[PDB]
């Protein structure tokens, strides 16, 4: 009953239908990053008894980010050659 | 080799800047034990002003060790 | 007097003295640059 | 209530809590007494 | 850019004009110095 | 003219990963699918050396040990601390 | 000393500026009084 | 081999490092309701406190810089903590950032001191009523140890930070290497590492206070 | 090369300049402990008179390390 | 070998940081003597800060010493 | 030439005559702290007799710096 | 041999430290003097604390001398 | 020749002797500042003892400085 | 030669473990002064203690210098 649905709702056959019904302009990129931040915020943070997990996630994410950034310079000391 | 031993020497020399810190440390702890012995009330602020100097001495101690390594391992 | 014209305690004399010495150091550096 | 309100809602209920912008244009819009 | 200016020029105006007149000069000096030093090293390595 | 909040949002396992994952996975393996899943993910990363081990490893271990110590010892104290500040503003105004 | 490979100084400086004199002066400018 | 962590990163040929710097900006969100959650109430209290404490001495004119000083200290206290993590970058140890953060402030203070209070600012070069035997040998020292302000004001912080990262890297490396030999030495050095880690958690804020306090009283003088 | 090994020697020697600063810093902050314990009603001025000296005595070793760097890389 | 020479020399001329330890020790134990002669009551708390200083100065001592034995031969 | 080598080394290990000025000024300013505490109405004369000391410490601590700069540039 | 020189060079330079012993014992017996001269009822107690500090710093210096020696007879 | 090397080395080394001068002078003025802080009916005699101590320390440093200049311009 | 200059400079270095003993003597005497000026009646015992401290510091310096003599004639 709807053209645009949550990408999980849509099927594989109409997969490209979803890919083409949606927009791509940078404004529609900010209007996505914002939605992500605000889902996280209003679901795990803006609550009267926020916990560690309300924060630890972004930290342990930034961690993996800056690990991926560094992969190149770390292929030079693998303790074993044939992995 | 010669540059190697020279790095070694510069390192063994730069090691010594820690004595200012060791002194300042014992000094300020004596000062604290005193200023508490004759006023056991305001322990809290005495201890605060103890560690705030602790830090400002270890800073220079580790300046010196840092330059030592900086030479030894990375020129 | 001059110890009241080159004061070291008030504001004025201090300024006058510091200016005298900046001027003097300037003149000597410009006299020695020749050599 | 309180939790359902904002700073402007306090401007609304209590004008004496107002941080006036003339005598203290800067932050924190008042002195530190 | 209208949202940008209406987010970062309504509040931050009285600061850049009245107070911070004296830091921008310093930043210009900073630019002077960084220019000088980058030029010097560019020169010295252009040599080698 | 503003909305209120819950009492506590999405519950979480290990304090790091959410549970909704687990339930979404309940139909097929139920309970002991996610745990072995992660164990395998990690033994894989380690085996093929997608994650070589060095000093920074132990640095991370130490920082994390410190942090968990701190929280598991001071958490609710800080929570009540903050709720106290809130109720205190409420009163001092009220 | 990689703090002396001057190539990058411009961007580091400009970004420091952008941050220290924009964002925080927005956030903290909104904090409130008791 | 290990200055690596100070090398400026770009995952590819693009300008990334300007994102390592604005990330903290959102570990300190801004409130819109009156009451809010914990993470905001806490920092709010913290800031009220620290301001009421440090900006006491300053006169009324000098009380216009609260924003700048507390933002400075907040930014730096964030950066220098975050940099602790396993594989994170400290955008301060890039000496250039420290110079660009130090100079303008010091210069603008001096300029407020020489635009107003000209004779008096000039006067602070001559302590009150000193022996008239040595005037030049004193108004040389004061004026050389003035220009020395920003240089140290930056370099101190810079190298202070750097040394900790370097020391932890090296201790952990020797930890693994001794683990090759034996077990107990590794635990020794690991505990050592815990101590060092705490001490760094500490200096990383001590230095912020130092910095924005030096500056505060430099404004106290030349206001 | 000797012509640079000597640079290494000189810088490693001059490193130790800041030992006097280590001392002066510790000394001053102990004296501040004391003069705050005696008459606790002057913390303020007795702090403004301490970090001033901290600045002085740090500057006067940071100069020396700057000179070591200069000797090395110039 | 010249590197052997510079290694032994680095060890020696870097084993000096002990001065910080010594001076701080003297100063702290003296401050104890005095603060105690004044008030003989709080001996426990006083000796506690005393041990704090004792070990915290031996700290930088062993820092310097382990750096010495770090670059003695094993590097 | 090893001539310039030891010229450099001499400047470097001669600029050490400033830790004196360091500790001297530290101690001076602490003494001022106290002697202001016990007598807060002599501020003026006190600061003057403090500057008298700070100067003639800095001067004779700086002569070593100046000697290094000299011996290097000219001789 | 060149190294045979560095042997004695270092085994001699490895005793620069007893400076600490000097300054310590000085300050130590100074504070002891002042103690006995402000509250003579503590003589033995503070004498014990004094011999404590004495032994401590003397040991620091003398084990530094042992360092010197083990360098000598490498 | 290397004579210049060793002479520069020994001179820039011997010139350490001014550290003690700075340190002394500082401690001197500190003690004086105290003594006057408590007891201002002594200005003249105080200042006199002060100048004497200053001169003694400065001279015990001047000896080493002057003999360093000797070793350089003479040998 | 090589051992000649070696021992030369080894002793010229070990001869610096004496400034600490010196300053220690000085400080112990300052402390004696103050103590006496508080309690002018226990002079005798103050002085006994002080002369003991002198014996000890002088002993330490003399050993640090006997080191140098042995280096000379090792
Ligand atoms: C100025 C004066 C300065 C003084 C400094 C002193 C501190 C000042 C106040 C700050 C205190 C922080 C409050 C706090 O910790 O939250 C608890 C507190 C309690 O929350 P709650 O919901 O009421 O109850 C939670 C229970 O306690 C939950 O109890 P539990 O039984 O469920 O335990 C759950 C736990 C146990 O579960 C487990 O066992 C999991 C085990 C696996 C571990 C995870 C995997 C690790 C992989 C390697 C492990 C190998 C071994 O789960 C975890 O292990 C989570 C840890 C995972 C790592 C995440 C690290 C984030 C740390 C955030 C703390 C912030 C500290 C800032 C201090 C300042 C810097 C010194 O949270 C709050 O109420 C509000 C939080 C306010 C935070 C303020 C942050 C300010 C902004 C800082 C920005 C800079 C970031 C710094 C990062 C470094």
């Amino acid at each position: 009953p709807l053209k645009d649905r949550r990408l999980l709702e849509v099927k594989l056959g109409e997969l490209p239908s979803w890919i083409l019904m949606r927009d791509f302009t940078p404004s529609g990129i900010a209007g996505a990053f914002q939605r992500g931040y605000y889902r996280y915020y209003n679901k795990y943070v803006n609550v009267k008894k926020g916990s560690v997990a309300g924060l630890s996630m972004v930290l342990a994410a930034y961690v993996v980010f800056n690990y991926c950034r560094s992969y190149k310079e770390l292929k030079h000391e693998r303790l074993r050659k044939y992995h | 080799d010669i540059d190697t031993a020279a790095k070694f020497i510069g390192a063994g020399a730069a090691t010594v800047g820690v004595a200012g810190s060791g002194a300042g440390i014992g000094t300020v702890f004596g000062s604290l034990i005193i200023g508490y012995a004759r006023n056991p009330s305001l322990k809290q602020q005495l201890f605060s002003y103890a560690i705030l100097g602790f830090a400002l001495s270890e800073a220079m101690g580790l300046f010196c060790l840092m330059v030592a390594f900086l030479i030894l391992f990375a020129m | 007097g001059i110890k009241k014209y080159f004061n070291s305690y008030t504001l004025t004399g201090r300024m006058n003295c510091v200016l005298a010495t900046y001027g003097g150091i300037a003149l000597l550096v410009l006299y020695f640059k020749l050599r | 209530p309180f939790d359902q309100m904002t700073i402007e809602d306090l401007n609304e209920v209590f004008p004496e809590t107002k941080l006036d912008k003339k005598k203290y244009p800067y932050w924190p819009h008042r002195p530190i007494e | 850019l209208q949202s940008l200016i209406k987010n970062v020029w309504i509040p931050l105006k009285p600061y850049y004009t009245q107070v911070y007149q004296e830091i921008w000069v310093g930043m210009g000096l900073m630019g002077f110095i960084v220019y000088k030093i980058r030029s010097a090293d560019k020169r010295s390595k252009a040599l080698k | 003219p503003v909305p209120p909040l819950p009492e506590h949002g999405g519950k979480v396992r290990l304090g790091l990963i959410p549970e909704e994952f687990f339930q979404f996975l309940y139909p097929k393996t139920g309970v002991t699918g996610p745990y072995v899943l992660g164990t395998g993910l990690i033994l894989y990363l380690l085996s093929k050396e997608i994650y070589v081990i060095t000093a920074e490893t132990f640095s991370a271990i130490s920082t994390i040990g410190v942090l968990v110590y701190i929280v598991k010892k001071y958490g609710a104290s800080i929570g009540a601390f903050a709720d106290k500040l809130n109720e205190q503003k409420i009163a001092q105004l009220e | 000393m990689p703090q002396l490979d001057t190539s990058t100084w411009f961007i580091t400086i400009t970004s420091m500026i952008m941050t220290l004199f924009i964002l925080f002066q927005l956030k903290i400018s909104n904090y409130s009084y008791p | 081999n290990l200055f690596a962590s100070f090398i400026a990163p770009t995952m590819m040929g693009l300008p990334i490092v300007t994102l390592i710097i604005m990330f903290p900006s959102l570990l300190f969100p801004t409130p819109k309701r009156l009451i809010n959650n914990r993470t905001i109430s806490i920092q709010q209290w913290l800031i009220q406190l620290t301001s009421k404490q440090m900006m006491a001495i300053h006169n009324q004119k000098g009380q216009t810089w609260s924003l700048m000083l507390m933002s400075l200290i907040m930014f730096i206290g964030s950066t220098n903590i975050l940099g602790l993590l396993p594989h994170s970058f400290t955008p301060t140890t890039q000496l250039s950032m420290n110079l660009g953060m130090a100079i303008p402030l010091w210069s603008a203070t001096v300029f407020t001191g020489f635009r107003y209070k000209t004779k008096t600012s000039l006067a602070h070069f001559l302590p009150q009523g000193t022996p008239a035997l040595l005037i030049p040998m004193l108004v040389i020292i004061e004026t050389i140890s003035l220009f020395i302000q920003p240089v140290a004001l930056a370099v101190r912080l810079t190298a202070n930070i750097t040394a900790g990262h370097l020391l932890i890297h090296l201790i952990g490396g020797a930890t693994l290497a001794l683990l090759n030999i034996n077990t107990m030495t590794a635990f020794i050095t690991f505990t050592i590492l815990i101590l060092l880690t705490i001490l760094e958690f500490a200096v990383a804020l001590i230095q912020a206070y130092v910095f924005t306090l030096l500056v505060s009283l430099y404004l106290h003088d030349n206001t």
